[PDB]
RNA sequence: GAGAACAGAAAUCUCCAGUAGAACAAAAGGGUAAAAGCCCCCUUGAUUUUGAUUUUCAGUGUGAAUACAAACCAUGAAAGU
RNA sequence: GGUUGCGGCCAUAUCUACCAGAAAGCACCGUUUCCCGUCCGAUCAACUGUAGUUAAGCUGGUAAGAGCCUGACCGAGUAGUGUAGUGGGUGACCAUACGCGAAACUCAGGUGCUGCAAUCU
């Protein structure tokens, strides 16, 4: 029936870790290990910090929508979230940051020539005669046409065009090891 | 191999069992679970024979608690004694389930603020297959349609489409008003009543036709709807000349005196040269 | 999608940092103040120490002997109804409830399939909140049960577009006027044709109405209205069949039409005019009303919900006899009839001019007040069910929510982004429904004017709603060929 | 009562690793003897010298269960004139046999086909499987439950009369 | 395959971090005492919780190897330790790691007056809710093991971080408070850990906003007694604290409009 | 292991013994199982819109790259993934 | 006390050769027209509680079985190893005082605890 909680020395709060911190002090026999009627005390004294931090949350700034079926985002109309204060606990992570920062070989050459990161549109082409579209790599790339292309017009040609691939292929992927190691 | 009773690890309890799935069980216990802090609820509905079983779930660190639960025989207090698992059963169980919860909550007849916040229940099948058109979205219909608020969708009930995205009702009609168990009954009885005698054999003690069928359902539906109170049966006989009987059927265990004298018995009768 | 903009750096240690514990704490003045009513009464000035509003219900309640709470407002500044004297001898006014609260519309149902046209009009039952029946553009109508969302008696017979319907304040009689300009009755058990259609009309039928339980003698059957773009309006009596008499007051097409409730008809047209009969003097017209610029559409009542439910009650015990039947409705009647203690009912008129008509019809031929305000076509309006409100739904994304008495403006309640085309006031006088051109519907809460919930789910625009009778669905439907019901 | 011996299965199998027509023949074989479509099986590996490789459509077989199943039964066991041996019946109860020349039960000669088998096979057993057959509950049958060689030995050297064949 | 690459995103080290992963390894001499002190505290930590099922002769303040490898290999920042001796009864060796690496070590002893969850009145909980904290006398602003033992309390239980906290999931309550009151240089007192859950009863007295509460025990009980601990490098420790980095006379006000002051 | 006509040492079948000795875009810490293994059905992915990093001669409202988020898109009855 | 549904702790809960289980619960069990899936209604689907029996399945007990589990000065306050003195041997590597802190062997003992709800002569 009573509502209010007075104290000596006003407790201090972490509102976005739902705690409080307390500098107001024990009595050691109120809860000596020896004292039978002991936990009572703890009882007598956590039930009016409690009291004092659903006070302060209770007072805190809402949040409320309009929402309705399937709500794919969040709360509903009937849903009313309290917005936390953040916390002020400063507490260790666990991973340092992930800072990756060089620059390989190709970012120093492009910062050293005028040369702008490139616009990054489309994965298809178009294709003439047929008149289809035939993205050049991701699904039937016209990297690979002179794979299946009868006639060639002057070893045989196809197989030496698939080495060069690899060849290109390989040597980017070599670059890669470069960069990385250094 | 004495290492091979040795090494190995086993499944859980209730895993040995063929009772649950711990798996659907946690992708059912961590609800989001990185958005808010609502807690779940649960609908579970189990099929066996004889009986059709729904319950609200609640978990805890202790492991469980039952907030409310239905089972199928407690229709013949509303109105239906026959036919204690078809999908019209199904259908008044779930419904069962929903006007209890919602009376013994009492909406009609910490959260200071507001409001109403419709129920919230997610079903759980269990072990259970996923078929078109089953009896357990037929209890799952039923809950909704009582009043509870359960997420779901439209392709799991009878009459559904598999051609294009449509849900026929008129089947769906049939199959609350048992059009279905009552076509199968003509065009077994215009034939024969051998198999028709067999079968529905309390319909011949109550001497019950098809358009009265569907008359005893329609009534139940709402007979449900007006007093789903669930009083205890009257416990007749109770706990403790229940235990003494089961005491007095049940074996029991031995003693140390005991065991030594079989022990000695044995290998002194049949261990000194016969 | 657009954002709401992030706090500041100031504004999140603004956050940290506690908050206003408020306690009621002590907490005594020697306060004063006085009681009063809203139309006349005022019934002294004392020194209390502090109080609950729920305990002024009870002081008021223990006052007067009546053992039902109030709403309790101060200094009418906005009017805001230790919680009245913290913003900034004190008046307060006490104001009655006919408590019975409903939980809002939020949840959704599923699109019930059936006819394949688009859904025209709607209409549910006033005896069960199990019961609906529409007439979609389709040459049928159709009756659902609400309770398992299966139809129910599909019913047929006419042989046009299915424009207006209607249902018997009674609970026995679905009148389907159709785009062929006739009638037809429908027996909402069984759906069978009851004789044959109430022929008489020349161009299509338009809209139906019925005389209220409080004036048909115990033991004898009610009575229907119709009107088409003839021009007229028929009288029908359902059991002989045939029309009785017509009244030829317009020139061009009459809009809509309603049965009042002592005795009187009123109709408006296309002739920037409303008119009154007296049906007691077989049907002649009294009143003309020429005070509209431009043609009018959708004039209302007053007390339109006493004269449709048809003395069935926000519970349902159905009658026992006639006579039963007659003293419940003239006790709902009376209810909100005589709310200043003198039997009371206006009339609102709205027409394209943009404006809306208060009119007093008993007085005299003057109007009270003119509303204006809207900025494209009035289309529909409503009174609440305690007569202390109006609303209109506009073409212009709006509504307007007006004094019901005086014809004063309050608010308008804004979100919808197409035309609006009706409301629908709550069994509660609580919440508020409307439905536009849009895909969403929406609700509002008028208390504190704004809106609580929307709620899409439609493939095109939506032509129909209404609320139920006790307050618990409220049914939908439009150019999509679906129905939906929409409960908490 | 309830330790009877039903006949659950019998499945016609024919094991030609061709995929070609001689397959299709085997299969409208079985499609105009036991009626139901024939299911076709597949080689695990190559072996260089049965004709194979990985997928080679090798098998085609048909699992009959029921009346009909008996039906074939009795009439592929007329045609071996009841003479089984005291092999052909695995320890835990059931039995086969093979015939060639598919006229000893069924169909005619009609070139338009050649001519082939169905290797038989019944297996057999008590009426109680489920446990160890169905999802829920799905446990192992008892060693009292368990059928066993000799007593359906017996249970066959009942009705259609087989002969003795080495003990 | 692709669920591989999986992990090792999932193993990155985020921006700002996901959940704490917290492992509980046996140690080489346990009981029916300790080991379900070890359960009821794990009981609490679902769904985000590994354990280990046989021992391991591990020693924390002896060497460091295993230890780490532990950690990195069950990619958790918290190790509980759960062992005995005659030495020391029922020592529990809390571990806060960061980047694979001992931030710190401590030594806590349970007394002989424990607890399980079936030793009071079992009310109901649900799994996996966040918990409230409330601590106890003057030491905790000062005393340096005292700090230690806090923040290490802090980031083992609170789980997870939001910004909208619902009304109803605000069930039980983390109680703790030191063994009386004591000054510099005598010994150390005990600090308690008590497991309520917290109710509501309208008052009548401060309106519809406040009502009062009532606290009640679901279990466990415990006191611990703290022993031997390890401090991090003042480096680590700088690092390890840091800002992830994501102006004047400008300034927002709503509907954007990036503004300015001229003065 | 028992058997099953052609068919052998491996051809194809039916039933138990099965802790992972058969498989993994893993090599260690263990194993997920009614799987992260096999087969089956539905299906895009270089989407678009703003704060942090840097660079433009319309300094050029981000024009664009990149980090992060948020609306979406796929599937599932659902919790979710 | 028996029984069923949702579970926690996950072998003191498992594997093996047998014995037994009143009632109630549940399994076995017949069917193929409706929704549903295959080669095949054995699995899933649907129907009834209709013709039957405990052989099942499940449950308890019986075994010094395998396996496993607990406590203890059971090894062992020690094996080992971190600190202080010229303790020493030239040394492999180890004596003297505080610490930290083990294991196989052996002894006693044990083969499910239960939360939430329904139900039974």
């Amino acid at each position: 029936l009573p509502v209010t909680v007075e104290k000596p020395i006003p407790v201090v709060y972490d509102l976005g870790n739902l705690a409080a911190f307390d500098s107001n002090v024990l009595d050691k026999n109120d809860l000596d290990s020896s004292n039978a009627r002991r936990e009572e005390k703890i009882k007598s004294l956590t039930r009016d910090n409690v009291q004092l931090l659903i006070n302060q949350l209770l007072s805190l700034p809402m949040k409320t929508t309009t929402e309705s079926v399937g709500g794919t985002g969040g709360q509903s109309s009937v849903m009313t979230l309290l917005q936390l204060p953040d916390p002020t606990t400063d507490l260790p992570r666990e991973k340092p940051l992930p800072k990756a920062k060089a620059m390989t070989k190709w970012e120093k050459f492009a910062a050293k020539k005028g040369i702008k990161p490139k616009e990054r549109a489309g994965k298809m082409i178009y294709d003439e005669a047929s008149g289809e579209w035939v993205p050049k790599w991701g699904y039937k790339g016209a990297n690979k046409k002179l794979d299946d292309q009868w006639l060639v017009e002057v070893i045989d040609p196809r197989t030496l065009n698939r080495a060069e691939r690899k060849r290109l292929v390989k040597k980017n992927e070599k670059q890669q090891r470069r960069n990385m190691k250094n | 191999s004495s290492a091979y009773s040795s090494r190995f690890q086993t499944p859980f309890r209730r895993r040995r069992e063929g009772k649950t799935d711990y798996y659907q069980r946690k992708r059912l216990v961590t609800q989001h679970k990185a958005k808010y802090n609502t807690p779940k609820y649960r609908l579970v509905v189990r099929f066996t024979n004889k009986d059709i079983i729904c319950q609200i779930i609640s978990s805890t660190i202790t492991g469980d608690v039952v907030l409310a639960a239905a089972y199928s025989h407690e229709l013949p207090r509303y109105g239906i004694t026959h036919g204690l698992t078809n999908w019209a059963a199904a259908y008044a169980t779930g419904l069962l389930i929903a006007r209890r919860t919602l009376q013994k909550l009492g909406l009609d007849e910490e959260a200071v603020e507001d409001g109403p916040r419709p129920f919230k229940v997610f079903l759980d099948i269990g072990l259970q297959r996923t078929t078109t058109g089953a009896r357990v979205f037929g209890a799952l219909k039923g809950a909704s349609d009582g009043g509870l608020y359960v997420p779901h969708s439209e392709n799991r009930f009878p009459g559904w489409d598999f051609e294009t995205e449509e849900i026929d009702p008129e089947l769906l009609r049939s199959y609350i008003f048992g059009g279905h168990v009552s076509q199968y009954m003509e065009e077994l009885a215009d034939d024969d009543e051998e198999r028709f005698s067999e079968l529905f054999k309390g319909y011949l003690a109550d001497d019950i036709d098809a358009d009265s069928l569907e008359d005893i359902y329609t009534s139940a539906h709402e007979a449900i709807r007006a007093d789903p109170a669930f009083k205890p049966t009257e416990k007749k006989f109770t706990k403790e000349q229940y235990a003494a009987e089961s005491k007095k059927y049940r074996q029991t265990k031995l003693s140390k005196e005991e065991r030594a004298a079989r022990v000695a018995a044995k290998i002194a009768a049949l261990a000194g040269q016969q | 999608s657009t954002l709401i903009p992030p706090p500041s750096k100031k504004q999140k240690k603004e956050a940290q940092l506690p908050r206003e514990v408020a306690i009621i704490p002590k907490d005594l003045p020697n306060v004063s103040i006085k009681f009063q009513a809203l139309d006349t009464g005022d019934n002294a000035l004392r020194v209390p120490g502090a109080i609950s509003e729920k305990q002024l219900e009870e002081l008021l309640n223990q006052l007067n002997g009546t053992s039902v709470p109030y709403t309790f407002s101060c200094t009418i500044k906005a009017s805001d109804p230790y919680s009245s004297l913290i913003k900034p001898q004190i008046t307060l006014l006490y104001t009655p409830r006919a408590v019975f609260k409903v939980k809002p519309v939020t949840r959704s149902s599923s699109a019930i399939a059936g006819h394949g046209s688009t859904i025209l009009c709607s209409a549910f039952a006033p005896h069960t909140s199990s019961r609906m029946v529409t007439g979609a553009g389709d040459n049928t109508a159709r009756i659902w049960d609400c309770d398992t969302q299966t139809p129910m008696h599909t019913l047929k017979g006419h042989y046009n577009w299915v424009l207006c319907v209607s249902w018997s304040p009674d609970g026995e009689v679905i009148a389907t006027g159709s785009m062929d300009n006739t009638i037809r009755l429908w027996d909402p058990k069984s759906g069978q044709c009851l004789g044959d259609a109430l022929r008489g009309h020349s161009k299509w039928i338009t809209s139906l109405s019925w005389e209220p339980i409080h004036l048909v003698k115990p033991g004898s059957k009610p009575r229907l209205a119709s009107s088409s773009k003839d021009g007229t309006i028929k009288i029908w009596d359902t059991v002989s069949r045939v029309c009785q008499y017509t009244m030829s007051g317009h020139t061009n097409s009459v809009s809509c039409v309603k049965w009042g409730g002592q005795g009187l008809l009123y109709s408006g047209s296309h002739d920037r005019t409303v008119r009154v009969w007296d049906i007691n003097s077989q049907g002649r017209c009294i009143n003309i009303l020429k005070s509209h610029a431009h043609w009018v559409n959708h004039l209302s009542l007053s007390t339109d919900y006493a004269l449709r439910i048809g003395a069935f009650d926000h519970t349902g015990k159905k009658p026992s006899t006639p006579e039963e039947a007659q003293k419940k409705a003239l006790e709902n009647y009376e209810k909100i009839c005589k709310k200043n203690g003198n039997s009371e009912e206006m009339m609102v008129t709205a027409s394209d001019d943009y404006t809306m008509f208060l009119w007093n019809p008993l007085k005299s031929t003057k109007p009270i007040a003119r509303m204006t305000g809207h900025q494209k076509l009035v289309n529909h309006v409503a009174f609440s069910p305690d007569g202390r409100y109006i609303v209109s739904a506009s073409f212009d994304n709006s509504i307007k929510l007006w004094d019901g008495r005086d014809g004063k403006f309050i608010s308008t309640f804004r979100g919808h982004v197409a035309s609006v085309y009706q409301v629908a006031w709550s069994s509660d006088c609580r919440l508020l429904v409307s439905c536009s051109k849009d895909t969403t519907l929406k609700v509002w809460d008028v208390r504190t004017r704004k809106l609580s919930v929307d709620l899409p789910g439609h493939k095109d625009e939506v032509y129909t709603v209404d609320w139920s009778v006790d307050g618990k669905r409220v049914c939908s439907g439009g150019k999509d060929k679906m129905v939906r019901l929409w409960t908490h | 009562p309830m330790r009877d011996l039903k006949i659950e299965k019998l499945v016609l199998n024919i094991s030609v690793g061709e995929s070609g027509d001689r397959l299709t023949r085997a299969s409208k074989v079985l499609e105009q003897l036991s009626g139901q479509t024939p299911v076709q099986s597949k080689a695990r590996y190559t072996v260089r010298t049965f004709g194979i490789r990985r997928n080679e459509k090798i098998a085609v077989h048909v699992t009959v269960r029921g009346p009909k199943a008996e039906e074939i039964l009795e009439r592929g066991l007329k045609v071996k004139e009841y003479q089984l041996r005291d092999r052909n019946f695995s320890a835990t109860g059931n039995f086969g046999f093979g015939i060639d020349e598919h006229i000893d039960l069924g169909i005619k000669y009609d070139p338009s086909i050649g001519i082939f088998g169905m290797d038989f096979y019944v297996v057999m057993n008590r009426p109680g499987a489920r446990v160890t057959r169905r999802k829920r509950c799905k446990g192992t049958v008892g060693n009292s439950h368990k059928t066993t060689k000799e007593d359906t030995v017996s249970w066959f050297k009942q009705k259609y009369d087989a002969d003795v064949l080495d003990k | 395959n692709a669920r591989a690459k999986r992990a090792l995103v999932k193993r990155e080290a985020k921006l700002v971090e996901n959940v704490k992963q917290a492992l509980f390894i046996p140690g080489q001499s346990c009981n029916k005492n300790l080991h379900d002190i070890m359960v009821d505290l794990s009981a609490l930590k679902k769904p985000d919780m590994k354990r280990f099922n046989r021992k391991n002769d591990i020693h924390p303040f002896e060497d460091m190897s295993p230890l780490e490898f532990f950690s990195e290999k069950n990619d958790c920042s918290l190790m509980v330790l759960m062992t005995s001796s005659k030495k020391r009864k029922n020592n529990m060796t809390f571990i806060r790691t960061f980047g694979y690496k001992i931030y710190d070590m401590i030594e806590l002893m349970v007394a002989d007056n424990f607890k399980l969850l079936s030793d009071f009145k079992k009310l109901t909980f649900t799994v996996g809710l966040k918990p409230m904290f409330t601590f106890q006398g003057a030491a905790f602003d000062t005393h340096p093991v005292y700090k230690q033992i806090k923040s290490l309390f802090l980031d083992f239980f609170r789980g997870e971080s939001t910004d909208l906290q619902d009304v109803a999931g605000l069930q039980h309550v983390i109680s703790m408070t030191i063994q009386g009151d004591f000054q510099d240089g005598e010994p150390l007192p005990n600090v308690l850990f008590r497991v309520y859950k917290l109710k509501s009863y309208k008052s009548d007295q401060g309106g519809k906003r406040l009502p009062r509460i009532e606290l009640v025990e679901i279990g466990p009980r415990l006191d611990f007694k703290i022993g031997r601990i390890h401090t991090p490098s003042p480096d680590m420790v700088t690092e390890a604290h840091k800002k992830p980095k994501q102006k004047k006379n400008v300034e927002l006000d709503i509907m954007g409009d990036k503004l300015g002051r001229i003065h």
